[PDB]
């Protein structure tokens, strides 16, 4: 849901911002909700690494819409280039992250 | 309870190896830092009774809280800071940011 | 037999034994030495 | 010795009826109570209750337990308190009170 925002119109500022702020609020309430299951251990589990990486991805898609909106009206070419790039970069890095994660935690 | 200090005498056996198994205690949150054995004679209105005290010192680990309650607030503040890079003409976006942040 | 000898000894010990009176009921205090082998500290509730 | 004291105790309980208060005919028993609050427990606001840990002391005069020996005060065990008469003080508003039994019954009798 945070990655769909890239494909939204570049002029629709109000929509992409709601996307970012929500996807972050949701990830926070879900990082406290899922955390509400385990006892109070002093180390980081595997689910907590997955949640941290997802939270990172979300905040990168946000930081990326913010960068595009700060570069638009000045260099729209640079904005178009970074948007057309992120639209591919993000999915492949999240796919390889899922592959690595499940491979390293299902073999033990 | 019943016997005053002129009828019974409490003392740790060994006086330092009396209490064992403290360095093997693994707590999920705290962590035993030190333990002490004391010997006193308390005074109540019915006499003076012997007393031993076994005292621990538990230091709380901060990993769980850094994980659970500090990081979400810190990152919510970071998100709130985004409202400055948006152009000041956007009236809904910035408001959304600040209000969601406050409520959260 | 050894078992009968021990049983006789124990019966002799507990015969004429007054539980209401501590050792040395009219003399100096008795010394009670304590040991503790802490198995676990389960939960520390705030 | 301890046989003089066993004999004293057996003389005390010989011919004692713990179903009769001291001075049943010609006297009104006078129980002098006292309390020592070792810790005022947490006041539960939901249940409108409160916990309190006390040293509840009582002291009456029993004329059937007079002796004459080497000692003045017999600091006896808490199991002698069940063979004599002890007032049945109950708490008019207590809900669930517990008497501690760790490691032996937390009682006293002098
Ligand atoms: C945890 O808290 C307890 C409670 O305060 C601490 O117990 C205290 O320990 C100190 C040092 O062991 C005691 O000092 C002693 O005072 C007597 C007084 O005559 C003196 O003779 C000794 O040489 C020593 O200076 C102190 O009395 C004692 N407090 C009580 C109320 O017993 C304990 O140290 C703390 N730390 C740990 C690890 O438990
Ligand atoms: C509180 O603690 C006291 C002492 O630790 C407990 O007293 C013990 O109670 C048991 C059973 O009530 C007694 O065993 C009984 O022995 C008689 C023989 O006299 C036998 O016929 C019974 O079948 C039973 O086995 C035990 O002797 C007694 N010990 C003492 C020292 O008084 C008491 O039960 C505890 N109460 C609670 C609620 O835990």
């Amino acid at each position: 849901l945070s990655q769909v925002s890239f494909w939204l119109n570049r002029e629709s500022v109000p929509a992409r911002t709601v996307f970012g702020v929500t996807t972050v609020l949701t990830m926070t309430t879900l990082s406290i909700s899922a955390r509400n299951s385990l006892p109070k251990v002093a180390y980081a589990t595997a689910m907590d690494w997955f949640i941290a990486v997802c939270y990172a991805f979300v905040f990168s898609a946000l930081i990326e819409f913010a960068t595009v909106n700060y570069f638009t009206k000045s260099q729209p070419a640079r904005a178009a280039k970074i948007d057309r790039l992120s639209r591919i970069a993000f999915p492949l890095l999240f796919g390889i992250f899922n592959l690595v994660y499940w491979a390293t935690y299902l073999n033990r | 309870y019943g016997y005053t200090t002129d009828d019974i005498e409490f003392y740790w056996r060994g006086d330092d190896n009396a209490v064992t198994g403290v360095t093997k205690i693994e707590l999920p949150q705290f962590s035993i830092v030190d333990y002490k054995l004391i010997t006193k004679k308390v005074v109540f209105s019915t006499g003076s009774y012997p007393r031993l005290s076994l005292s621990f010192k538990l230091k709380r680990n901060i990993g769980y809280f850094i994980l659970q309650t500090y990081m979400p607030s810190i990152l919510i503040t970071i998100l709130s800071w985004v409202s400055f890079w948006i152009n000041y003409d956007a009236s809904a976006a910035r408001v959304a940011l600040g209000i969601t942040t406050v409520l959260t | 037999s050894n078992m009968s000898l021990v049983k006789e000894t124990v019966d002799r010990l507990l015969k004429g034994y007054d539980i209401r009176l501590r050792p040395d009921f009219g003399g100096p205090p008795v010394a009670v030495g304590m040991n503790i082998d802490i198995a676990s500290i389960d939960m520390v509730s705030e | 010795n301890t046989t003089v004291f066993t004999r004293i105790l057996d003389r005390l309980l010989d011919g004692y009826d713990n179903r009769l208060r001291p001075g049943l005919g010609e006297r009104v028993t006078e129980v002098k109570t006292d309390i020592f609050v070792t810790s005022f427990g947490p006041v539960s606001d939901h249940d409108m209750e409160y916990t309190i840990d006390v040293f509840f002391r009582q002291s009456w005069k029993d004329e059937r337990l007079k002796f004459k020996g080497p000692m003045t005060v017999l600091r006896l065990n808490n199991l002698m308190a069940s063979k004599i008469w002890t007032p049945d003080t109950f708490f008019h508003n207590g809900k669930k009170s517990v008497a501690h039994n760790m490691t032996m019954p937390n009682k006293l009798l002098r």
